[PDB]
């Protein structure tokens, strides 16, 4: 965790929340089985604002 | 984090409560739908503040019992392993009140929950939301998950007590009692329950109405007279229309009904197949119990010329010791030839062991010398595959064979006995070291195959179903693995669950078999056999061209449903837990 | 012949094929050994608490001329006992006194003592003393050490090579471990290279350390490499060759013997040549020069004339080179051989990769790599260099490490020193570059001749040791400091930093740990366990796979079959029957001496090592009535290769069979008869057995079980008794004979038993006695039966009627059928104790006392309340009813009109005090047995605390008053009888003592001086009476100490009954466990042609998968024990007639092929045969031995004689539909045992309790109703079903979401059943403290 | 939720970087890690300019 951490903050990196744990870590529906249509609309809603 | 509705319950056998059932012990209960009884009861007028409800159900009186069955007969509830390894580790069931302590599971979920009915504790789980309870009924119940995820081999492999007393019912010593008698069916169990005759009946003839799906979508009646014993004749009723009687006529092990539940589950469907199989254990269960199948000292046979066997190769040592003293052979021959020798002896007594076990037995008749399959509980489990096997029982009647291990060496002189007979003292402190080495393999491999679990399913998470097709032509070589002494898995399974590309082409020039996006459903399989095709182009997970995730298009099923995955399915979970689930290998090489 | 009273009651038969020849042991000897010579007083210092002193006990000031000395040591008597101690909850001890002395000497004079202090001791803490049973109190609780195996001191010459190698060749290295110290290693590199380590730290070249002890190049090529003459004058180049010394190797060109060629050019060297060269005479030889190129020069070589440095030491030799110091140099140039054929420098290619040739630069290397800075000054790194090794009392590491060291080395010496020589260490690289070169083989880590085992005492020594060490420098810097003083020796003699260290030690340490009180088996075992893990040996149980193994040489040292399954196998181990310690470390088993064919009855113990060159014959060897054998080939063992051999090659045979097993597994019957893996956990599920209300004897046993009750020290035995008078169930008196009497007693013993005492597992410990009233009782048998115990013997389970029998998918794989007679019966049932614990803890507030004046609380939760505030005894209790009544004092407050007025109208509350009430957890039912209380000094409130103590002062005089009154009657008697014949009559005297008719003797006043002496003696007797009393007295209620805080303790004990019911963990004896899954009613069952039901429904088909046949062999010896019975019951019933009854038990008793030689009709009596018969009325009593037990044929002829079928198949019908089974079912009795695996400590559920302040999660495992963890794996499980929804519900209804729970509360009681995520706490957590280091982190829109 | 902060006018390094497996300020300044945590402890007198 500590070099991941280290390289992100020199990186300055974003993460988007687009894998599995993240969304698990933040704790909504996963993109997958029954929450990916959620998924999809969020990202289509996304698209114009 | 912890778990809130949960929490250390002990396993018991459910030979009552079918699979879309499970026993919840009603001490545990009354707790965690605690709110849901508060609900009801405000709902009914009962209380008329939370605090009277609070009171009443601390009393714990009559309605509130009524109100607990009421409100939970409609709901289904989760139960997991606490160690788990595959998506079955985690099923759902109906609830059921019992008044005891211990969760009744059924069964044939057994296997899949990986239990044995010793000190073990069940987590329990609730889900409140109606979505969630939707999602449970959905996916998460056993009757849904028949196949398994890994392969597509049935998880529910029937076996034990059910098995054996199949095999005993569809036999026939010689002839039982009232063998020439002639019947419809049904009449079967009324004589065989009352008198005239017994199970073990043969040579009976019967009309059966077979029920075949010759035309498309509806199925015709056919009539028979064929000669059947008397157990399957009682189990042909239990059997529905669609399956013929061939099936149920032969000595019906655990492969033949593993097939049995095969034939109906792509054949009839679903429904028909599950209630196939409950209605099949609950007739196990009452035949073991009515057959008996008891075991004792001389239940087993200790072959006579075991005695004679390792004479003769006590006389090969005392000459093989000899010519080594006499100087022509060195010492590392003279171990391997010793080692072959008593290999040999091995070989010899368990083919004596055998002889004497399998159908060798003789039956007053009017030939009087009848050999039939002898009816000793050892050998019959074995046949049936109950419990153990031939390679077990060898353990058991003749000798152990070398087992010797210290490291990696075999010591000289291997142990000659049985459980019956004895052990000796020298050879008990020697037979221990095969044990403790698998107890330390197992001990010390179950961690390393966790962490190579997690490792998978870290690596191979991100994968996920986003698009339908990719379009391109792209794809792998598939060909039977053809090397070694013959081949040891022909093109049958690996194009199974795969869909062909535009490259498939018949022997013939310009000659096509079947067109480019096609899928093997069940016989384009027979149809390339036929053809004899050795190379079959079939896109893969790289040769998808989608930049993102696996397109469906080139991944088949693999599943226990009879269509393609559909959008949305993470591939990635399905996989990476498959892999290192049968964590059963070896160590130290 | 065989007396045995206490178990001519019921003697169990046997099959024992083999005649005993040696008792079992006190099979406790080793955890009592040690603690026993550790507190011994021995006149000559060698191990203990002696040598202990002597080892650094001398002080003395940096030259102040003052000394310490000490004559000897004293134990002091113990303040309390063992019961005492459990009741209070001190830590059972003894203090430590030793005389002191302080010698002073002036000035000036040379050793001249001017006076001495050695006129009084000092206390220095106390000694955990031992129990009978070896173990201790300590804090109330019954305290045991396991004893420690670890690596013996020496040098051991592994390998350590193969793959871990990485380049295809194998290693040779060396270590050395001393006991205490540095230890020292000597690796081996793959490029023929030695390397020195200390505390595996960076390497050092091979021969600096040599260089560091004073030695020189030209003294290390001397000694390590042989130098030839290699004497080449006036340009001849002429070689002493010795065939016998050096060959092997093929001539290249001019090469000659003694004139005549023997040896051709380019001809290959054979056997034939060098015998003809040794054959005769050879002188120098020439040799072409191409041999002095390769040759490397010995020692260094100068000029006549000059003294430059040419020709150094190590340094290959050159032909511009040959000339010249031929001609200026010498003609004769010592030289070395380098045969690398069977030979290896391994150390010239080292001497010049050492940077450092003098002493001095050598020397600051090494302090270089412990010291990586603060450079040395020629007096830091030679002290420090001294100190690391060659110094005394530094490294100190053992005799029996230089027992090791001269035994590894082959020196006929014995005693050394502690410390290391230059000697030594070369010898030591002399033998390592031997084993490379090849000349031995390598150690095993593995075999037990290099392991060696420490037991408690000289831990004990050990860490008194350090303690000692601590206080000597104390000691030492303030005799320096003011010397001038004459005060008494307590000048830093402090006993806090001694007792603080050995209470640590005892306390919390990993070897110590609490004893299992569930069984007596389980304790006996637990005090033999043996263990890796803790000081020394393996830090964990990680790092190894063949450390754990079974060695060969574990034969008759370690049982192989007893160690736990888990994480831990293979390192936690018990020793075997007959296993005894060695001298010094090691393990010793008996043997029997063989003769010349003949076997002697002398027994020798052998070790590892001496058990590996001798012949061994195995146990299971016929034997003539000499002593010789039968067959000519018997299957013996030398080292480690069994096989035959002839009757002149054997040296040592044998005890018995039971040699390899522990106590644990002796206990199986037919071991022989199931599988190692399944042995195993019988065994290791075996300890975990509870004992029931009415102990059941085993049917069917091995007879080890007596020795194991009688040797656990559990129940309680008559020492030195006759006859006993009165029997209670809480006490025992006996009166012991005149004959085992000796004058100044009055000749009893009182024996109080144990009465539902708290276990340390929670369980019952009740002593049931024996006898009955006026029963003539001997010397070393039972009076008492305590848990699982039947007449002194260990007697663990019940034997039920059980049938192999699959019962409608009852008994699926390993799920058992019980019957409802069996829980009518009130079998198996258990009881439980659970304990209750409050404190006052006065604060600043005030004092908190119990007076039971709860507020806002109902008169019926008070209506069981006494007034001091505890609960009555024997009263029951279910839920949270309040026991004992607390209160706390609130702060005072002002004028405050408010509760002043309420106050007035109510009062005696004034809010003062809060409830604070201890109160019985939830789910928790149950009955007392009995309070205690404990109060300080200076506080006597004693509301209702002087029940107990008058309880207890009536109970000491009451058992304090039957020896005086004994000792009344016998002084009466005398009285009575010394005035016979004197004129006055008994009735006199009878009537009443009249001070012994005025002490009226006369006879010249000598009968009159008689009866005053008895009437002193009387008044003397009287006063010691009252002065024991007195003190008994004031030990009873002097009073406790607690801490600081607390005021009082007051301490209440709870009961209940556990009954059988499903879900419970039930299993047997033979690897087979099971669940109940069904109390199925009685008539529901099979039942035989008579009509008597089955018992316990077992699965028949887990017989051949687990290799079981133990439980049908002893299922079928239950089937004829059980059938001898009932017909002995059926013989009593009809009260026949003695004489037949007698014929019948003896034609039982001698049935089989020659085991035993017992009849009755000669020593029973006409008396005893009812009582015994009345005995074994429910069951014939049997034992096999563990590897010579009966046999099938045995088992068959036994069946016959209790009219029962051989086959052991019976037909049953069903007590559902009554149709006749077929396929007739071998039904049987077995030994069944119940585990604390008990479903009523399992079940756990929550719908909404209490959460975490930190990160908001409920508790967890049960700890004040919490919850189940879930797992990754559950979510990976969940993701491949794909319920997202299911997921965010688990993430956010159930977790830390504190806005949600309530919510979802809300939404269930109203029947809506929506939810909203929000957001989980943890992640604020998890920003909050990722904040709180230099990253920023937020989340955008 | 709240956060506190301390003043900490004695300038202080942040062991996270320049002692996990890259050296951030060593790759910046491209000075090895010995002499850097030589200096970082009073004991080596770097020169500035």
């Amino acid at each position: 965790t500590t070099r991941v951490l280290t390289e992100a903050a020199v990186a300055g990196k974003r993460d988007e929340l687009r894998g599995l744990k993240e969304n698990v870590i933040v704790g909504r529906l996963i993109p997958a089985g029954t929450g990916y249509a959620y998924h999809q609309d969020r990202m289509r809603r996304r698209a114009a604002g | 984090k912890r778990v809130d509705y949960s929490g250390r319950s002990v396993i018991t056998v459910g030979p009552y409560l079918r699979l879309h059932q499970c026993g919840l012990p009603k001490k545990m209960a009354l707790e965690l739908f605690k709110p849901f009884i508060y609900g009801k009861l405000e709902l009914r007028g009962l209380a008329t503040t939370i605090k009277a409800a609070k009171k009443m159900v601390e009393r714990e009186e009559a309605v509130v019992w009524d109100i607990l069955d009421e409100v939970i007969r409609e709901h289904p509830v989760l139960l997991n392993r606490a160690p788990t390894l595959h998506r079955l580790g985690i099923q759902a069931f109906e609830p059921v009140l019992i008044e005891g302590k211990a969760i009744q599971l059924h069964p044939l979920v057994c296997a899949a929950y990986n239990a044995d009915f010793d000190g073990d504790q069940m987590a329990v789980h609730v889900p409140l939301t109606l979505e969630a309870q939707l999602e449970a009924r959905a996916l998460m119940m056993s009757t849904n998950n028949i196949l398994s995820p890994a392969n597509g081999e049935p998880i529910i492999v029937p076996s034990q007590d059910v098995v054996l007393g199949l095999y005993y019912m569809t036999r026939d010593c010689v002839n039982a009692k009232g063998e020439g008698m002639v019947l419809t069916g049904p009449k079967e169990a009324e004589r065989l329950y009352r008198s005239g005759l017994a199970s073990l009946h043969a040579r009976v003839k019967v009309r059966i109405t077979e029920y075949e799906k010759d035309a498309n979508g509806e199925l015709v009646a056919k009539t028979s007279l064929k000669d059947t014993t008397v157990g399957r004749a009682i189990l042909w009723m239990i059997v529905p229309k669609g399956l013929p009687y061939s099936i149920v006529n032969q000595a019906l092990g655990k492969k033949a009904i593993s097939k049995m539940l095969n034939t109906c589950y792509r054949i009839l469907g679903l429904k028909p197949t599950v209630i196939f199989a409950d209605q099949i254990m609950y007739t196990g269960f009452a035949y073991a119990a009515r057959s008996g199948a008891s075991v004792g000292i001389d239940d087993m046979v200790i072959p006579e010329k075991k005695h004679e066997i390792i004479s003769e190769a006590e006389a090969e040592v005392a000459e093989i010791q000899e010519q080594f003293q006499s100087g022509l052979v060195t010492a590392g021959e003279r171990y391997n030839k010793v080692i072959d020798i008593w290999a040999a002896a091995n070989d010899r007594v368990s083919k004596a062991m055998m002889d004497n076990l399998q159908t060798e037995t003789v039956i007053n008749r009017d030939g009087q010398e009848e050999k039939q399959v002898s009816f000793n509980s050892i050998y019959m489990m074995a046949d049936s595959g109950a419990r153990g096997s031939a390679a077990q029982i060898r353990q058991l009647a003749g000798m152990r064979g070398l087992m010797a291990k210290p490291d990696g060496s075999i010591i000289e002189t291997p142990i000659t006995a049985n459980f019956r007979e004895g052990l000796n003292v020298l050879q008990y402190f020697i037979s221990t070291h095969g044990a403790r080495k698998g107890l330390a393999d197992t001990a010390l491999k179950t961690a390393n195959s966790g962490y190579l679990t997690r490792r998978l399913v870290d690596v191979a998470q991100d994968l996920v179903v986003t698009e339908d097709d990719c379009g391109t032509h792209e794809g792998i070589m598939m060909t039977p693995v053809i090397e070694g002494g013959d081949v040891k898995e022909p093109l049958r399974d690996r194009v199974l669950g795969r869909v062909t590309a535009e490259d498939v082409l018949k022997p013939g020039t310009a000659d096509i078999l079947v067109p480019r996006n096609t899928l093997l459903h069940e016989q384009w399989c027979d149809l390339l056999e036929e053809n004899s095709v050795d190379a079959v182009k079939v896109r893969s997970v790289v040769s998808c061209d989608t930049d993102f995730g696996v397109c469906a298009h080139c991944y088949g099923r693999d599943l226990a449903r009879g269509h393609i995955i559909n959008k949305g399915e993470a591939i990635g979970v399905i996989a990476a837990q498959s892999i290192g689930e049968p964590g059963t290998q070896l160590t130290m090489r | 012949m065989v007396y045995s009273y206490t178990e001519k009651k019921r003697i169990r038969k046997d099959f024992g094929k083999r005649p005993q020849v040696l008792d079992v042991p006190y099979l406790l000897s080793i955890q009592l050994d040690s603690f026993q010579k550790f507190i011994e007083q021995d006149p000559e210092g060698q191990y203990g608490l002696e040598a202990a002193f002597r080892s650094v006990f001398p002080i003395q000031s940096y030259s102040g001329n003052s000394e310490l000395q000490y004559v000897s040591y004293r134990l002091g008597e113990p303040v309390f006992d063992v019961q005492e101690c459990q009741i209070r909850g001190v830590t059972y001890s003894a203090p430590l006194r030793v005389k002191l002395r302080l010698v002073i000497y002036e000035r000036e004079a040379p050793e001249g003592t001017v006076k001495d202090i050695k006129e009084q001791e000092v206390y220095m803490g106390e000694i955990p003393l031992m129990t009978d049973n070896g173990t201790f109190v300590i804090n109330g609780t019954e305290r045991v050490i396991v004893s420690q195996l670890h690596r013996s001191p020496g040098v051991f010459f592994d390998s350590d090579k193969g793959k871990t190698h990485s380049s295809g060749k194998v290693l040779y290295n060396a270590r050395i471990i001393p006991y205490r110290g540095s230890w020292l290693d000597f690796e081996f590199d793959p490029k023929d290279n030695l390397f020195v380590r200390i505390d595996r730290r960076r390497k050092l070249p091979a021969t600096i350390i040599l260089r560091a002890l004073n030695y020189t190049t030209e003294q290390i090529l001397d000694l390590f490499f042989e130098k030839v003459i290699f004497e080449i004058r006036d340009n001849k180049l002429q070689m002493e060759l010795v065939p016998e010394r050096l060959r092997g190797e093929t001539a290249s060109f001019d090469i000659e013997a003694n004139g005549k060629v023997y040896v051709e050019k380019g001809r290959r060297i054979t056997a034939r040549h060098i015998r003809q060269l040794e054959k005769d005479d050879v002188k120098l030889i020439e040799v072409p020069v191409e041999y002095i190129a390769g040759k490397v020069v010995a020692k260094d070589y100068i000029d006549e004339s000059t003294g430059e440095l040419i020709c150094a030491a190590n340094m290959e030799l050159s032909l511009d080179l040959l000339a010249k110091l031929s001609q200026s140099g010498h003609k004769r140039i010592e030289t070395l051989f380098t045969n690398d054929l069977d030979h290896g420098p391994y150390i010239s290619e080292t001497l010049r990769v050492d940077p450092t040739n003098d002493r001095l630069s050598a020397l600051v290397e090494i302090y270089r790599m412990m010291r990586p800075g603060e450079p040395p000054t020629r007096e830091a790194a030679e002290s420090l260099f001294e100190n690391l090794f060659f110094s005394e009392d530094r490294y100190d590491l053992s005799a029996v490490g230089r027992m090791k060291f001269n035994r590894s080395l082959l020196r006929e010496e014995i005693e050394g020193s502690g410390i290391l020589s230059k000697d030594d260490i070369i010898d030591v690289m002399k033998k390592l570059i031997d084993i490379r070169n090849g000349k031995g083989e390598v150690d095993d880590i593995d075999h037990l001749g290099n392991r060696r085992i420490r037991s408690v005492g000289e831990m004990a020594e050990n860490q008194f040791r350090v303690g000692l060490v601590r206080v000597e420098r104390a000691v030492k810097e303030r005799l320096s400091l003011g010397d001038l003083d004459t005060l008494m020796p307590q000048d830093m003699i402090n006993a806090k930093p001694i007792s603080a260290a050995v209470k640590e030690f005892f306390g919390s340490s990993q070897l110590s740990q609490f004893m299992d009180q569930n069984n007596p088996l389980s304790e006996i075992t637990h005090k033999r366990r043996i263990s890796a893990l803790g000081p020394g040996g393996l830090t964990r149980e990680r790092a190894g796979f063949e450390v754990r193994d079974v060695h060969p040489t574990h034969y008759g040292r370690v049982c192989p079959i007893e160690t736990p399954e888990g994480p831990n196998i293979g390192l936690i181990n018990s020793l075997s029957v007959y296993a005894q310690t060695n001298e010094y470390g090691f393990l010793e088993t008996p043997y029997r001496k063989v003769t010349d064919g003949v076997v002697t009855d002398e027994i020798h113990y052998l070790s590892a090592i001496e058990e590996g060159n001798y012949v061994i014959a195995q146990a299971n060897s016929n034997l003539d009535e000499e002593g010789h054998f039968v067959e000519d080939l018997v299957t013996c063992r030398s080292k480690g290769e069994s096989s035959l051999f002839s009757r002149d090659q054997v040296d040592y045979m044998d005890v018995s069979t039971q040699q390899v097993v522990s106590v644990g597994a002796s206990l199986i019957p037919f071991l022989e008869h199931d599988d190692a893996n399944r042995a195993l956990m019988g065994a290791n599920m075996q300890r975990q057995a509870v004992p029931t209300l009415r102990a059941d004897k085993p049917l069917v046993g091995t007879g080890m079980e007596r020795a194991v009750a009688v040797d656990s020290g559990v129940t309680a035995v008559a020492k030195r008794g006759g006859v006993v008078q009165y029997v209670d169930a809480s006490r025992i008196v006996i009166k012991v004979n005149e004959d085992e009497m000796y004058p100044g007693e009055a000749g009893i013993d009182i024996y109080n038993l144990t009465k539902y005492t708290r276990s340390n597992q929670n369980t019952c410990i009740n002593q049931m006695p024996c006898v009955s009233l006026g029963e003539p009782v001997e010397r070393g048998d039972v009076l008492a039966d305590g848990p699982s115990t039947d007449l002194g013997e260990l007697a663990l389970g019940q034997n039920m009627r059980v049938a192999f029998m699959p019962w409608n998918g009852y008994n699926f794989e390993d799920s058992i059928l019980v019957s409802e007679r069996v829980v009518q019966e009130d079998r198996f049932t258990t009881i439980h104790i659970q304990e209750l614990a409050c404190v006052s803890r006065d604060t600043k507030l005030g004092p908190e006392e119990i007076t039971a004046d709860i507020p806002n609380v109902g008169e019926a939760a008070l209506s069981k309340l006494d007034e001091s505030g505890i609960v009555y005894i024997g009263a029951e209790v279910t839920g949270g009813d309040i026991l004992v009544g607390k209160v706390t004092p609130k702060g005072e407050t002002q004028l405050t009109p408010e509760e002043k007025l309420l106050r007035a109208i109510f009062g005696e509350k004034a809010s003062d005090v809060k409830d604070s009430s201890l109160r019985v957890p939830n789910g928790v039912s149950g009955t007392v047995i009995d309070v205690q209380v404990f109060t300080r000094d200076g506080v006597e409130k004693d509301k209702r605390a002087l029940e107990i103590e008058e309880m207890q002062l009536k109970q000491a005089k009451k058992d304090l008053s039957e020896e005086l009154q004994i000792l009344e009657a016998g002084l009466f008697s005398r009285i009575r009888a010394v005035l016979v014949a004197g004129g006055v009559e008994a009735e006199k005297l009878d009537k009443l003592p009249r001070d012994r008719w005025l002490e009226l003797g006369l006879t010249d006043e000598e009968k009159q001086n008689q009866l005053e002496q008895l009437a002193e003696q009387y008044d003397e007797l009287k006063h010691e009476f009252e002065k024991k009393l007195e003190a008994k007295r004031r030990k009873i209620t002097q009073g406790d100490d607690l801490a600081p805080g607390v005021l009082k303790i007051v301490k209440v004990y709870l009961a209940v009954k556990r009954r059988i019911q499903p879900g419970d963990k039930m299993a047997g004896r033979h690897g087979n466990k099971g669940v109940i899954s069904k109390i199925n009613p009685i008539e529901d069952m099979p039942y035989d042609e008579n009509g008597t039901p089955v018992d316990i429904v077992l699965n028949p088909l887990g017989v051949p998968s687990r290799m079981n046949i133990g439980q049908i062999l002893e299922t079928h010896l239950g089937m004829a024990a059980k059938g001898i019975g009932d017909k002995i019951n059926a013989m009593l019933k009809q009260q026949q007639e003695v004489a037949k009854l007698r014929e019948f038990i003896q034609r039982a008793y001698d049935l089989g092929a020659d085991v035993r030689q017992k009849v009755d009709l000669s020593t029973f009596s006409d008396e005893e045969v009812m009582r015994l018969a009345e005995n074994l009325r429910k069951g014939m009593p049997i034992a096999t031995p563990v590897f010579d037990g009966a046999k099938e044929a045995e088992i068959k002829e036994l069946l016959k004689l209790g009219d029962l079928p051989t086959s052991g198949q019976i037909r049953l019908y069903d007590g559902r539909t009554g149709e006749q089974f077929e396929r007739p079912v071998t039904v049987g009795y077995m030994y069944m045992l119940k585990l604390n695996h008990l479903v009523d400590d399992k079940m756990h559920a929550r719908s909404t309790g209490s959460y975490s302040l930190v990160t908001q999660q409920p508790l967890g495992g049960k700890a004040q109703f919490g919850g189940q963890r879930f797992g990754e794996m559950e979510v990976w499980a969940l993701e491949a079903y794909g319920a997202a929804y299911t997921l965010q519900e688990m993430l956010t209804v159930k977790s830390d979401d504190v806005n949600g729970r309530t919510k979802m509360y809300k939404n269930i009681v109203d029947g809506n059943h929506q939810m909203e995520p929000g957001m989980p706490e943890s992640f604020n957590v998890l920003l909050k403290e990722i904040r709180s280091l230099g990253i920023n982190i937020e989340l955008e829109d | 939720e709240r956060m506190g902060h301390i003043e900490l006018a004695s300038p202080t390094a942040h062991i996270w970087f320049l002692k996990s497996l890259p050296s951030r300020i060593g790759l910046l300044l491209d000075m090895p890690l010995r002499d850097i945590e030589r200096v970082l402890y009073f004991e080596s007198y770097v020169v500035i300019e």
